[PDB]
DNA sequence: TATCCGCTCACAATGCCACACGCGCTGCTCGGCC
DNA sequence: CCGAGCAGCTACTTGTGAGCGGATA
């Protein structure tokens, strides 16, 4: 069809034309000549080259660059036929009849937002106004304001102080759909309840987030409406945040708590030797809290006080049970925010990433969902805020250097020295004489490794009405590494003690290591071998996401052939599963 | 002594080794490049002389009609380059080259040519690059980068692995010229050699060897030695030597001289080949079944019969050989095969030999080039003699032959252009060793193998590329041509080689404009090394091998600068020393070290030198008298390190900073932080905008005193002179007296630019930095451009940062501003978008830029000025008129009584359209400056007249001042001619002078020099009057615009945009965010002093994300501060400068062995009040890339100041107004806002326009277009329920024609209802597949 | 958008979707090699009938 | 004559987003029941 | 002669799978 065939206009007498114009031209033409020569009685041979251009042109139109020689038409660059406008990623199937862009949408970059419950998340004024104009043209019109569509429009761009209302009445339980750029699994589209806010930045939920694997670096999400109450009632009964808290992956929860909230709790509940108030008496969680926010007593101390427990008997019977506890401060603050059905053990430790992972875990095995979202939305709030009092920061001084890493080092050299001279001494080979330096460094890097652990374990004595009561340490990097908030053990590691071995082009590790840290200065050749192996690592994912793309498709196109059809199907035939033990243990 | 600029503010330095090289031209590559492009060489070196003399001369086919070539010529540019940017033209030069033709008569071959017509033709323009090493093509600053290829030479391969899978390593020798025909020796799964032309079919090595009149025995003697068999008595005795039966088992006893040296069955050991050297025997005893596993090495012709008794390859039987006995050759020579010494591979590759003259081999060779077309001997050898051994066909230039001899071992480095058959016999044996055991392979990573292009090389390629085509142009223009009938002019045209320099400078792949958004990026994309464009590998075909860094890429390369994303190790960024090598090689200075003093001398070693010497530490200890402190050392054989002696290294590395690019260097601290950080934090400071106010960074390097003065961002001084006029505009510079030329001299003038868009739309400006009667250096300072400050560059801002969570609002990375930054107009920049009106040349009448806007009121036009184009200083916010575009639409010929009659009377102006352009819905601000464009013929409105007129006033202004100086110079001379008339010089020449210079009295001497001053007056009135109306012609002359336009109207809009929720900042260690949510001044966090903090970064990115550097970077600019506010505490209370001056001095005396050295007393005790008053914002501090200061020198710096050592400080919250336990560390963080502003990412769409191929909603910012629901989403609303919400996500919303229509009517009506319809793109694709021959239909 | 056209070609060519399928329609249908009927098709050598 | 082996050709190689730019000159051929 | 639309001026990816000789018993 013509319309179908891309010619516009453009600027002047020049027209912006379709590759297949010039196809079917060209067909027309040596047709046309063709049937010109027919009828002159052309020459045998000249009717026969003429026959075949015109195969030439219409294998061409048909599909161009098949046949071997890839005309061009214009740029030098090769032509689009009719099988190039459905092949490919830029065909019709993979353009425009799988994924189409679609109106009433928008996209901008994401912010925190730690005030909005989990339920819901922010969305900009301006946003919110361009995406629901027919809602607040209806609107318009139902009230007296607006008789027909123009002067609702007028007052739409005008923005004012009549309409702002009319938006957050709209938008009042009309939830939005959230979306990352790259989707992996369902979770990379989520539907929330927006809030209106001045700006032009879309506030996110922390806690959701880590499903959408964006980090506020300067990720841009987009944002759609629902615009059909079938489509409002499902993005609230399915699509929903609250509606997905297991991966459909695996049974843990996704809505596992990230660094700030574990952290600010970690801090809350490690409790210390000697504080203010060390060995008072405290009545109810409510007293523990007044006695902290008056400064009369510390955030980490331990202290007797009187707790007030709930356990879920056989039947829905909340029984309750009030003991003396002798516990810090800080999980005793915290108890004011556990639902009743917990019992008062999961709090009463560390409370790292892994125990707050199993307290939610069981607080929606034994409470179920209602209470589940309310409990975690007040423990990111207590967290954000605690954190914040604490006051974690990193320094210089923070981290250690140990003592005794210059004699492990020195006797490593001279260890590796000694080999050398064996090898000098003919009595060793190369080969053998790189495993005994490999093996050798690697032994050093675990022995600086454990020394650099137990030395940030170790300076933290507090007298208590006594000499020295040595306990966990408080160091900043250690509470922020031994929590499992950030920093791993490997992590901490190459920072505070040396890095270790590294790798050369081929895979192999080279023989002389870097016995330097990041706080110490480091060699040049040093960091050069450093960032020699770092590159590797760094453009080993930016060329795999490209086949676990490709993988997607693929898994996905053999997939979505076949749905829940049946309620059963009656038979007895399986699968023998047997707990795998090849190998290790288990 | 230090420089002026340095006297005005010098920065603290760290680090203790003591540079010998200074930092070259950051630039020097590109300048160095393109000057070797333009110039006049002798012997036809690189450049253009080059180009022309393997081309030129010309002969017809035998016509005795020579076109010779004497020299080339560039006149003046017809454009400034602040005129081709104001214009849009490129900034080219013509190229007249004086060519020679020299036609003869005929029945003479070498005849004396006569009638010889020597003329200069022009042929083309070529653009010229600026002092800065930019080519402005139209209108903006496009850079050509260099590009790293494979070297012209040799190479072998080593095919393993997965190869054929048969797990038999294979090797392959590549011959690749610099321009020409390729050429492949390789092996197959067995130990056939093979070998192929350009990626041909895969054919056998003898053919291509015979064709070059070679025979087989000569073959068999070049490849494999001879083995001689002699006739004796019996057994056919044979030579032997100890040497060549290493690894083989005795078949039989092999004994000499009556006396048995090995056993039938024994391996010959090494001490049976000394026992059998030891008797020095040849002639053994060797039994019959032996000599049949052998073969014959040459034809053996009989003399009885005339007759062959055996051809080579072929092994020999005992008839066979009872022939040979019989026939009297004593001497057989045969080969000598052994799979541990020579490996039998010409045997196999001979007896698959179909063809065995010379004359098959070359016609089957041409059947196997081109298809078909069988020819005789003679017509295919043109063929084989035209591809490999022609000089227009092959072009191995100067550094391929080099490679090549390098290669295969010869001393000569010298040769031709096309190959020899010597050559191809040794590479062939080079690969047979190779595969035999001796050799080994040249890996590709390697930067001895790999050669990198600049822009010359590449000019010179294109510009043969187009002079190809012109050569077969003039040569089948020559075939008629004849004597005394044509000039040497109508034969050549500009068009092929005009064509093709043009394009290659405006569109390829790597013409690209330069990131105009701050001089780091600037210097950072001239010195880019790309494997894209042609020769070059491409990122989608690239394997694990080039994007890793070699060892060999230290100093030659970065290996930290990187741009993560689709080409990682693809483009890289030149090290701050390296230099491009004559033969075209990454060249590293190192210093030369004796026995026991490295001497201070430099020697750029090449990347194939590099594992012959060994290379000491850069920043090893080194002692007094060029020694080592300790007697091992740290060095690398050959890109290993190793443990060496104080003896045995040869050479050092020049300084610390070679091993990182320019990009990098400017990361202080960067020994503390993790590659991934430093690779992410150097590519986001590339990125960085120039805010409204720049600032000095306190933590610096010192090499920013270079970025900003090497590149051609600020005005550096040509001539250190006295300053005589500043102003915002201008500044006029008065030259020294020695500096001043002794004749027609004057005064400086420098025109600075004003807000003008950049090619990011970014604002660039330059600001005076100077103050009147100040005299300056040349080479120093005058005006700081963009994100600069004295002459340094200053990207971002130092801010009081501290690290602590905050409600979360530093959740993952996003970052906690005060409101204070923003009201301080800190962060607050401007962005310049350019709008572009034109007047096509249509039918049914021309397009108008009146104002007579109909079918609109007046609000809409009051910012339209007389002429038809809005105000300069007319602010906008929505979609307004500003450009009066009107077009007609049907009858022409509108009388003009009749024209201004609808301005006053009758009805509205009909044939308009109102096709009018305004400005795009959601952009504001207010223009600043308007461009017009008019071509030769069209009626220039006043407002282009206004805009001529002004700079015709600008430059008359320039030319009177020097007239005006030049003219109060002569003046004064005349003073001193005519004092000798003094009384009535004095009485009536005080006022009057200046206009009455007739006088006379005795003549002899008076009337002379008064004549001489007066024709000198004269004559420079005169020539300044010519010059101005030279400046007048120029900027009158309308520019070319293209075929059908009258004239082209620009605007420029200059919106400033502050910093929000949205935007996205980052320091300069990698640790990326943005801004979450704007804070009150009262909330924020403010320490016990009262100081309230600016930015609340997250501690907690600190440990996993390795960078650490960044907090002693902090810490340290936290002492900056310290001094500073010292200074300040100094400065508010008047205090005596000699406690001043003693602070300064201990601040810059402080105890870490420094190189810097300063001393106070050296001052004009004047200037160090104006440094004070320059450091009470900070001290800024210098940091070498490695040698930065430990942590001691910022402890002790720290304790300098009153500021506490631990460098944390106990902090007050700014809600509850309590302390904070645990002291949160806080320093002062220089922070860069990137080119990522949210202004530029929020938008939104309900219902657009559509496309026209389908009807689907568009996209994009710039149109109002909705997202793109991509197909994973689809995946994932599938993998949920939702069908009601995919059916309407994909039709109802974007593609249904009558759907979404009805679905809006119902929505405004108050029905939140579907309906399904049928997606207008399936018809599209029924109809699509249904123009195909198949039939595509639904059923019932 | 729907209302389609046509050509009334002088000469019946063939399809080069059945033509270069590997394995071809015609190529097995008409159990003759794909280098014959490509040698057809491009009128360098002749088929009887 | 079946059948494994070697050479040759079709097909594939995320996803999104943002910005910017482009298809010339001379030459040749076809356009037309008022 | 006039006007309108259109043509001449390649090779570091690698791997996978299928097909077409081809040569060996
Ligand atoms: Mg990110």
């Amino acid at each position: 069809p013509p319309d179908l065939r891309p010619l516009v206009p453009l600027d002047g007498g020049r027209f912006a034309t379709s590759d297949l114009n010039d196809l079917y031209r060209r067909v027309i033409n040596r047709n046309n000549r063709l049937k010109r020569l027919l009828d002159l009685a052309a020459p045998d041979i000249i009717v026969r080259n003429e026959k075949r251009m015109l195969q030439e042109a219409v294998d061409a139109l048909l599909d161009n660059g098949r046949r071997g020689r890839a005309i061009t038409g214009s740029n030098k660059r090769p032509l689009k036929s009719l099988a190039d406008m459905i092949k490919g990623k830029q065909g019709r199937f993979r353009q425009n009849l799988l994924g189409k862009r679609v109106d009433y949408s928008g996209r901008s970059v994401i912010t925190v937002g730690p005030y909005l419950r989990l339920h819901q998340c922010g969305l900009p004024k301006k946003m919110a106004l361009e995406l629901f104009k027919p809602f607040i043209y209806g609107k318009l019109e139902l009230r007296g304001l607006a008789t027909t569509i123009k002067a609702a429009k007028k007052m739409v761009e005008r923005e004012e102080a009549v309409v702002w209302d009319i938006l957050d009445e709209v938008i009042r339980e009309h939830p939005v759909l959230l979306n990352r750029a790259p989707t992996l699994h369902r979770l990379g589209i989520q539907a929330f309840e927006p809030v209106l806010i001045e700006g032009k930045a879309i506030q996110l939920h922390p806690l959701v987030c880590a499903a959408y694997n964006a980090d506020f670096d300067g990720d841009q999400m987009a944002v759609h409406v629902p615009l059909t109450l079938e489509a409002q009632l499902e993005a609230r009964a399915l699509m929903m945040s609250t509606n997905n808290i297991l991966s459909p992956a695996n049974g843990e929860p996704i809505i596992v708590p990230s660094q700030d909230v574990v952290l600010g709790l970690y801090y809350m509940t490690r409790d210390c030797v000697n504080a203010k108030g060390e060995g008072m008496v405290l009545t109810g969680p409510k007293e523990a809290e007044r006695l902290y926010r008056s400064g009369l007593a510390s955030l980490h101390a331990r202290v007797k006080v009187r707790i007030t427990e709930y356990e879920k008997d056989a039947n829905g019977e909340l029984v309750a049970k009030t003991s003396l506890k002798d516990t810090t401060v800080g999980r005793a603050i915290l108890w004011m925010i556990v639902p009743k059905g917990l019992p008062y053990s999961i709090v009463n430790q560390a409370l790292g990433k892994k125990a707050i992972s199993k307290m939610l875990n069981t607080c929606y095995r034994i409470l179920g969902l209602k209470p589940t979202v309310i409990f975690a939305d007040q423990i990111m709030y207590t967290g954000f805020a605690y954190a914040a009092r604490s006051g974690a920061s990193v320094g210089i001084d923070d981290m250690v250097i140990p003592e005794k890493k210059h004699e492990i080092i020195s006797e490593a050299e001279a260890e590796v020295a000694e080999i050398q001279e064996q090898f000098q001494s003919g009595l060793v080979t190369a080969g053998e004489r790189y495993n005994k330096v490999i093996d050798i460094w690697a032994a050093a890097n675990d022995r600086v490794s454990k020394a650099m652990m137990d030395n940030l374990q170790t300076e933290t004595v507090i007298n208590r009405d006594g000499q020295e009561e040595k306990q966990v340490s408080f160091n900043s990097i250690y509470m922020m590494a031994d929590s499992g908030a950030r920093g791993s053990a490997a992590q901490i590691r190459q920072l505070a003690g040396m890095r270790g071995l590294m790798a050369k082009p081929d895979g192999s590790i080279i023989e002389t290591p870097i016995t330097a840290n990041f706080r110490e200065g480091l060699n040049v050749l040093q960091y050069f071998i450093s960032t020699h192996g770092a590159r590797k690592g760094l453009a080993d994912t930016a060329l795999k996401t490209a086949n676990s793309g490709y993988l997607t498709r693929r898994l996905v196109d053999v997939a979505q052939d076949l749905v829940v059809t049946e309620d059963d199907c009656g038979t007895h035939e399986g699968i023998m599963m047997t707990p795998v033990i090849e190998g290790g243990d288990v | 002594v230090y420089s002026y600029t340095e006297k005005k503010r010098i920065r603290k330095d760290f680090g203790k080794r003591p540079q010998v090289l200074d930092v070259p031209y950051l630039l020097s590559i590109q300048l160095d490049s393109f000057q070797k492009f333009i110039e006049q060489d002798p012997e036809g070196q690189y450049g253009l002389e080059a180009a022309f003399r393997s081309v030129f001369p010309i002969q017809s086919y035998s016509g005795n009609s020579e076109l010779q070539y004497v020299s080339y010529r560039l006149g003046e540019p017809v454009f400034d380059v602040q005129e081709c940017q104001i214009r849009g033209v490129t900034y080219s030069a013509p190229l007249r080259v004086k060519l020679r033709l020299v036609i003869y008569e005929r029945e003479a071959p070498e005849g004396t040519v006569k009638d010889i017509k020597e003329q200069e033709v022009y042929m083309g323009e070529i653009p010229l690059m600026t002092d800065n090493g930019t080519f402005v093509i139209n209108g903006t600053e496009r850079v050509i980068v260099s590009q790293l290829h494979r070297s012209p030479g040799v190479f072998f391969d080593s095919d393993k692995g997965k190869t054929h899978s048969s797990g038999k390593v294979l090797y392959n020798a590549r011959i690749i010229p610099y321009r020409g025909s390729w050429l492949d020796f390789e092996f197959d799964p067995k130990d056939n050699l093979f070998v192929r032309i350009d990626r041909r079919r895969k054919l056998p090595a003898t053919i291509i060897l015979r064709a070059l009149n070679y025979t087989t025995e000569q073959i068999l003697d070049l490849f494999f030695e001879k083995v001689i068999f002699e006739i004796r008595d019996n057994k056919l005795q044979m030579e032997l030597v100890p040497e060549r039966l290493r690894g083989e088992t005795a078949s039989f006893d092999i004994e000499a001289n009556g006396k048995v040296y090995v056993e039938k069955g024994r391996r010959i050991t090494a001490r049976h080949i000394r026992q059998l050297e030891k008797d020095d025997v040849k002639l053994i005893e060797v039994p019959v079944e032996y000599i049949a596993g052998k073969v014959v090495a040459k034809d053996y012709i009989d003399e009885s019969t005339g007759e062959l008794i055996c051809a080579a390859n072929m092994e020999l039987s005992l008839d066979l050989l009872a022939k040979l006995s019989q026939s009297g050759h004593k001497r057989i020579e045969t080969l000598f095969t052994n799979d541990l010494d020579h490996g039998p591979y010409i045997s196999e590759t001979l007896r698959v030999d179909p063809t065995n003259d010379r004359l098959s081999a070359l016609v089957e060779i041409y059947r196997m080039m081109r298809p078909g077309e069988p020819p005789t001997r003679e017509a295919a050898e043109s063929l084989f003699e035209n591809l490999f051994f022609s000089e227009d066909r092959y072009d191995l230039s100067a550094v391929g032959r080099m490679k090549f001899n390098r290669s295969l071992l010869r001393e000569e480095i010298e040769g031709s252009g096309i190959l020899s058959k010597d050559d191809i016999i040794d590479v062939m044996k080079k690969l047979i060793d190779i595969r035999n055991g001796k050799g080994e392979v040249d890996d590709i990573d390697h930067l001895g193998n790999r050669r990198i292009r600049s822009v010359g090389e590449m000019a010179e390629n294109q510009f043969r590329v187009g002079l190809v085509r012109v050569e077969r142009a003039v040569k089948e223009r020559l075939s008629l041509g004849d004597l005394d009938t044509l000039m040497p002019q109508d034969m050549i045209n500009a068009k092929p080689i005009s064509a093709a320099v043009k394009e290659f400078f405006g569109s390829s792949q790597l013409s690209q404009f330069m990131d105009q958004n701050n001089p780091l990026s600037e210097i950072t994309h001239k010195r880019r090394i790309s494997a894209l464009g042609p020769g070059g590998l491409t990122r989608e075909r690239a394997g694990f091998e080039v994007r890793d860094v070699h060892p060999t890429h230290y100093g030659r390369v970065c290996p930290i600068e990187t741009p993560e994303g689709p080409n990682i190790g693809l483009i890289n960024s030149l090290s701050v020393y390296a230099q491009t090598n004559e033969y075209g090689f990454l060249e590293t200075p190192y210093r030369k070290v004796t026995d026991g003093v490295v001497t201070d001398e430099i020697h750029y070693l090449s990347a194939i030198e590099e594992g012959n010497y060994v290379i000491a530490q850069a920043n090893s200890n080194l002692d007094e008298e060029g020694h080592f402190v300790e007697d091992l050392v740290t060095c690398r054989s050959k890109g290993e390190s190793s443990l060496f002696s104080r003896d045995q290294v040869d050479y050092m590395d020049v300084s610390t900073q070679q091993v990182v690019s320019v990009g990098a260097s400017l990361i202080p601290f960067l020994e503390h932080d993790d590659a991934n950080r430093a690779l992410m934090g150097a590519n986001m400071q590339r990125q960085a905008v120039p805010t409204l106010r720049a600032d000095k960074p306190l933590v610096g390097t010192g090499m920013e005193r270079a970025v900003a003065v090497d590149s051609g961002v600020t005005a550096v001084a040509k001539r250190g002179g006295v300053v005589q006029y500043v102003d915002a505009s201008r500044i006029v510079i008065k030259v020294n007296e020695d500096e001043m030329y002794p004749g027609e001299a004057g005064i400086d003038i420098y025109n600075l630019t004003k807000y003008t868009r950049s090619n990011q739309n970014t604002c660039i400006n330059q600001m005076p930095c100077v103050s009147l009667g100040e005299p300056v250096e040349r080479g120093d300072v005058l005006a700081d451009g963009p994100s600069t400050d004295l002459g340094e560059l200053a990207l971002g801002q130092n801010m009081r940062v501290a690290f602590m969570p905050w409600n979360g609002y530093n959740f993952e990375d996003s970052i906690l501003v005060s409101e204070r930054v923003v009201q301080e107009d800190r962060f607050t920049t401007i962005h310049i978008q350019e709008l572009a009106c034109v007047s096509r040349d249509t039918k049914l009448g021309p397009e108008e830029i009146t104002a007579d806007i109909p079918n609109v009121g007046e609000a809409a036009l009051s910012k339209l000025d007389e002429s038809g184009i809005v105000y300069i200083g007319a602010e906008v916010t929505g979609g307004d008129i500003l450009v009066g575009k009107v077009t007609p639409k049907g009858e022409t010929q509108l009388t003009p009584e009749e024209k201004l009659l609808r301005a006053i009377f009758g009805e509205k102006a009909s044939d308009v359209k109102d096709s009018s352009l305004r400005v795009p819905n959601g952009v504001s601000g207010t223009v600043i400056d308007v461009q017009v464009f008019t071509r030769d013929g069209v009626e220039k409105d006043k407002r282009a007249l206004e805009i001529e007129e002004m700079q015709l006033k600008q430059a008359k202004k320039d030319l009177s001042e020097e007239l005006q100086i030049l003219e109060a110079g002569l003046f004064s001379r005349i003073r001193a001619v005519l004092v000798a008339g003094g009384v009535e010089a004095e009485k009536l020449d005080k006022l009057p002078r200046d206009r009455w210079l007739e006088l006379g009295l005795t003549d002899e001497e008076k009337q002379n020099q008064l004549e001489q001053l007066a024709e000198q007056y004269d004559e420079l009135k005169h020539e300044f009057e010519k010059k101005l109306e030279a400046k007048r012609r120029k900027i009158t002359q309308g520019d070319d615009l293209a075929p059908g336009v009258l004239k082209i109207v620009k605007v420029y809009l200059a919106v400033k945009r502050r910093i929000q929720p949205g935007d996205k900042m980052a320091g300069r260690h990698g640790n990326k965010g943005v801004i979450s949510k704007i804070n009150p001044i009262e909330d924020m966090p403010y320490d016990e002093n009262g100081t309230p903090v600016d930015i609340v970064l997250n501690p907690l990115g600190v440990p996993s994300r390795m960078n650490i550097g960044q907090i002693l970077e902090t810490h340290l600019g936290m002492a900056a501060k310290g001094i500073g506010d010292k200074i300040n505490a100094m400065l508010k209370q008047q205090q005596e400068v000699a406690k001043l001056r003693e602070f300064i001095q201990r601040a810059y005396d402080l105890g870490a062995d420094v190189r810097q050295k300063v001393d106070l007393s050296t001052f004009s005790d004047e200037e160090v009040m104006r440094l004070a008053e320059n450091l009470r914002k900070g001290m800024p501090i210098a940091t070498p890339v490695f040698d930065g200061a430990k942590e001691a020198e910022i402890k002790e710096l720290l304790k300098l100041g009153d500021l506490p050592t631990s460098g944390q400080i106990r902090l007050y919250d700014g809600r509850t107004g309590e302390q904070f336990e645990r002291p949160v560390t806080v320093g002062y963080m220089y922070m860069l806002k990137l080119n990522h502003l949210v202004d530029d990412k929020m938008h939104a769409r309900s219902t657009g326009s559509y496309s026209l191929v389908t009807q689907q909603p568009l996209g994009g910012k710039a149109q109002f277009g909705g997202q793109r629901f991509g197909e994973m989403e689809v995946w994932a609303l599938e993998a949920y329920g939702a069908a009601y919400t995919l059916q309407e996500m994909l039709t109802v919303k974007s593609d249904d024609v009558n759907g979404r229509t009805k679905m809006y009517k119902n929505i405004v009506d108050g029905n939140h209802q579907m309906e399904p319809g049928m997606p207008e793109s399936f018809n599209v694709l029924l109809k699509e597949i249904r123009s195909l021959g198949i039939n595509i239909e639904l059923e019932d | 958008r729907e209302r389609m056209g046509h050509i009334e070609l002088a000469s019946p060519t063939a399809h080069i979707w059945f033509l270069k399928s590997l394995p071809s329609r015609i190529g097995l249908l008409l159990d003759m090699p794909l280098r014959d009927i490509e040698r057809v098709l491009y009128f360098e050598s002749y088929v009887v009938i």
